């Protein structure tokens, strides 16, 4: 009920973010929403004497047909005064459900001296009228804030559930609880279902799991007749893998391609080469030398497309030093759409991130930045937003990781 | 009657600045007069009031003759306020686009610039709007002001005043959804389709509304002059625009981008000044000698945008409703690089086109495409990024954007393997370019005013060249890779565009990346050759 003092870092001003075009159905469920949360008190119409503004705009989350508010924190969050613990069994656990507890944070006031910067803007249509100004009264969702000043209330709350369940992991990343468990989907629900009635006695109606190798290997081809292109194919992804990897040698192997041959000719492997090509890939089923998460550091993600609905990625903090590597193959809403499966993979990357390290990456993908940004809010359904940059010269790469 | 306030706006100046501390400037007796008779007035009125001596801020206070009229208009230069009065957030940055504005059967006009002095100031924020009037020979002290209402010319007034007017209109609005309101200058514009008795009715209405915050109404024509336009009860239009070896002074007109908007097959790619500047070799589009309009929007009809290549990266696009009466028209310029090609440029300006689009009705429209269904599939299925453009048919109006080569995935069978690579020195920009094959053909060229990586590229084309209509060719390359993995259709390198050009003659192109200086064995040899 008394609100704690929060202000921004020093030397900054609040966010002053250009609000982006919006459709009219999402400006029509914007306008209910907020009309609704005006009536509650959460929010309030401000006047000209406030220059701050956040972007806005609308989704539906998954399984569900209701439109939501997500507001576009980022600018805010940056220059939010850092607030002042990581699970490492979450990643460990069988199965971690992930539950929307941003509902409670709009029970707890906002330090008054700070609303003004969480002034959002509902546009309109060809700039008819002027735009509809609130800002918040109570905790925003996506704030970064919110989880920090709502964790003093969030330990109470489920202090209960976690005497009665100690080997139940629980873990928030902003209006998130990421719950995981070793027992089974039924009686996971059926706890899961218990801590929604915690919950319920002061909260909405996505189940996830880890999968066998943080880092995925690199596999070279078994074959029994070899072409010269084969051949090169392998050299090339050998001399790549050698960034990596210390012992990698090509030399018995490139002495094959001795002389200008035809790229679909077959060529014999030497026993020397034989021999070299078992110790690479004896080389490349150990781990990777001396890799390190650093919590200072930056986490940065990597996407290529590969195809027929296929999509590889890499974590990593320094180049070279893969953190963790995967490979989405099938998004069900898009196999017509590259850009609803790429947002598709920048969520389920963000999520992955979110349980092992508990902060997201920052992404490099390959689109155009306009083509981006113009489609992006269209497919997105996580109330969280990560950073991200653009890829506009192809990777020779994206063969390795195929 | 009593009058309900208009609720002041609190206003601050920026943090750790004071108000103006200026210098009122000396002043002729005649201008003094002037000042003094306007103010007392304005006084009379309650716009500004007498403060004393205790204020330390002032505002210079100047006299300039209307139109010599014989008569004297005050300007106070709030210049120095402005700049240290806070950041507002001002709602004027994006004007409606007429192409947005719906039809409306009765349009009328009301004058509420009687208002603009009707809005208060902050109580405690007038004593830095203080100003002196200087008294006459100096022998007295200047008469000091100041303000009661939003000045002319400060910074806060715009914002201020449209936030205020409408939340005076909005019980209005709401109560009376059959009507719409525009606030442009001075003057309201309401607009409604209902019998002409029902809507003067509702205006006399809006006056009694307005009259209980006190602002009163007194007793245009269309077309209506606003922001460049010309506002017609059925169509709409820019107002006229207008144009030597003296064009080298400026290329802000040029201004045919405001026509751009209606007028349809408007360049302005000349890119002249890419303060005198010579000018040559351009056409006058002098489309603009016949009148050109646009319709308004139906919301219950679909929104339809087709688009044309005009060449040289130019596209033009028209947003319709029904065919041949366009609610507004447009044009796309390709992005500064060094390659590109058409479907990039076709899927930019589709991007481009849906945000206005979003923008101006506030939905994506239908696309007419000059683009193969069959082509745009095989594009974004083996483009290496991730690309979509919305719902959209194709259209038969060439020029047709197409694919012009597409590189094998795998080796060709039967086809010569061209092993190629080039060489050049730093200090001499001498260099090699040549390829060996496995038939025993061989070529190296020397070259002058060459890099690594022009050889690079034109090793590749010799090959092309060279060889027959399917070919593989293996470079070590990452530069050339590079390059012909983003599919350019044209260059600005001529020696790209010489590549292009051979890659459109061939039937099957496989094109594979080896690692230098790692014993591959044609680029070994090839190698040895173009270095030395
Ligand atoms: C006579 C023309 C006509 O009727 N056009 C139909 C569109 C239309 C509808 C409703 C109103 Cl209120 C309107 O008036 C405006 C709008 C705007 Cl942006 C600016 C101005 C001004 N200066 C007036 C226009």
């Amino acid at each position: 009920i008394e609100t704690v003092p929060v202000k921004l870092k020093p030397g900054m001003d609040g966010p002053k973010v250009k609000q982006w075009p919006l459709t009219e159905e999402k400006i029509k469920a914007l306008v209910e929403i907020c009309t609704e949360m005006e009536k509650e008190g959460k929010i309030s119409k401000i006047g000209p004497e406030n220059p701050y503004n956040t972007p806005v705009f609308a989704i539906k989350k998954k399984d569900s047909t209701k439109w939501r508010k997500l507001v576009d924190f980022r600018e805010l969050n940056k220059r939010t005064q850092d607030f002042w613990p990581h699970p490492a069994g979450l990643k460990k656990k069988k199965s971690v459900t992930v539950l929307d507890v941003g509902d409670a944070y709009f029970s707890v006031p906002l330090d008054e001296d700070f609303r003004k910067y969480t002034a959002f803007t509902i546009p309109s249509i060809n700039n008819e009228t002027p735009g509809i100004r609130y800002q918040y009264n109570v905790l925003p969702q996506g704030w970064k804030g919110s989880p920090a000043i709502f964790q003093s209330s969030m330990t109470k709350i489920l202090e209960p559930f976690k005497k009665q369940n100690p080997d139940i992991v629980i873990y928030q990343y902003m209006d998130d609880l990421y719950v995981g468990s070793d027992l089974e989907i039924g009686q996971h629900r059926t706890k899961i279902e218990e801590l929604r009635q915690h919950l319920l006695r002061w909260f909405l109606w996505y189940e996830l799991h880890p999968d066998k190798w943080t880092v995925q290997p690199i596999v070279l081809p078994e074959k029994d007749s070899w072409t010269v292109n084969d051949i090169q194919k392998l050299v090339g992804k050998l001399n790549w893998a050698s960034q990596i990897y210390p012992g990698i040698k090509v030399r018995q192997l490139s002495k094959l391609l001795r002389g200008t041959k035809a790229l679909t000719e077959v060529i014999p492997l030497t026993e020397e080469a034989e021999l070299e090509l078992a110790e690479n890939r004896e080389i490349l089923k150990e781990p990777v030398h001396g890799v390190y998460y650093d919590p200072s550091k930056d986490l940065i993600a990597e996407i290529q497309k590969q195809g027929q609905g296929q999509w590889t990625y890499q974590i990593y903090q320094e180049p070279f030093k893969n953190l963790k590597t995967g490979k989405y193959a099938r998004m069900r809403g898009a196999h017509t759409n590259d850009v609803k499966q790429l947002t598709e993979a920048v969520q389920k990357i963000t999520t992955e991130s979110i349980v092992i390290w508990g902060k997201t990456p920052k992404f490099k993908l390959p689109i155009q930045k306009e083509t981006w940004e113009t489609w992006w809010t269209e497919y997105w359904q996580a109330t969280w937003i990560p950073e991200w940059e653009f890829v506009n010269t192809p990777p020779l790469v994206k063969l390795w990781y195929q | 009657v009593p009058i309900s306030p208009i609720e002041t706006v609190p206003v601050k100046l920026k943090p750790g600045m004071d108000g103006p501390k200026v210098k009122q400037w000396p002043l002729t007796e005649e201008k003094i007069k002037a000042l003094v008779e306007i103010c007392t007035e304005m006084e009379k009125e309650g716009k500004i009031s007498k403060i004393g001596p205790e204020n330390p801020y002032n505002t210079p206070v100047f006299a300039i003759k209307k139109k010599d009229s014989t008569k004297w208009r005050k300007l106070v230069d709030f210049r120095e306020l402005n700049k240290r009065t806070q950041d507002f957030w001002e709602v004027q940055l994006g004007i409606p686009h007429p192409a947005g504005l719906k039809k409306k059967k009765s349009v009328t006009v009301l004058d509420v610039g009687d208002a603009y002095f009707s809005v208060p100031l902050d109580e405690d924020f007038r004593k830095y709007t203080a100003f002196t009037i200087p008294s006459i020979n100096n022998e007295t002290p200047g008469i000091r002001y100041q303000y009661n209402v939003l000045p002319q010319g400060w910074k806060g007034s715009p914002a201020i005043f449209q936030s205020s007017m409408t939340k005076i209109l909005e019980p209005f609005a709401a109560q009376n959804p059959d009507i719409v309101i525009y606030q442009y200058m001075d003057d309201l514009y309401v607009g409604s389709d209902l019998e002409i008795g029902q809507h003067r009715t509702k205006i006399e209405e809006l006056r009694q509304h307005l009259l209980r915050w006190g602002l009163t109404t007194p007793d245009k024509e269309p077309p209506f002059l606003w922001m460049g336009y010309e506002l017609h009860p059925d169509k709409w239009t820019v107002q006229p625009i207008v144009l030597k070896d003296s064009w080298t002074v400026n290329d802000i007109q040029g201004k045919l981008n405001w026509a751009s908007q209606i007028y349809p097959g408007i360049k302005v790619r000349q890119l002249s000044k890419l303060e005198e500047a010579e000018l040559e070799l351009a056409e006058n589009r002098e489309i603009l000698k016949e009148p050109v309009h646009g319709v308004y929007y139906d919301p219950s009809k679909d929104l339809i945008a087709e688009i044309q290549k005009q060449g040289q990266g130019q596209w033009t696009y028209q947003i319709y409703q029904e065919p041949f009466k366009n609610l507004k028209t447009g044009k796309y310029a390709r992005m500064r690089g060094a390659h590109t090609n058409d479907v990039k440029q076709l899927t930019e300006a589709v991007q481009k086109i849906t945000t206005e689009s979003i923008v101006i009705w506030g939905k994506t429209p239908k696309f007419k495409l000059p683009i193969q269904k069959e082509t745009w599939e095989t594009w974004w299925t083996e483009y290496w990024q991730a690309t979509w453009i919305p719902e959209w048919e194709f259209v038969n109006t060439p020029p047709l954007v197409k694919l012009w080569y597409q590189l094998e995935k795998e080796p060709i069978v039967g086809a010569e393997t061209f092993y190629v690579d080039g060489a050049a020195n730093r200090e001499t920009k001498l260099g090699k370019a040549g390829y060996v094959t496995n038939k025993g053909r061989q070529k190296v060229v020397p070259l002058t005013n060459t890099t690594n990586q022009k050889t690079e590229l034109q090793a590749i084309y010799l090959a092309l060249q060279d060889s027959g209509l399917e070919v593989n060719i293996v470079t070590d390359s990452q530069y050339a890779l590079g390059i012909i993995q983003a599919q350019p259709d044209k260059s600005e390198s001529e020696l790209v565009n010489q590549i292009i050009e051979q890659l459109i003659k061939k039937e099957k192109v496989y094109l594979a990346w080896v690692p230098a200086h790692k014993g591959i064995g044609g680029n070994e040899q090839v190698d040895k050759l173009v270095s030395a």
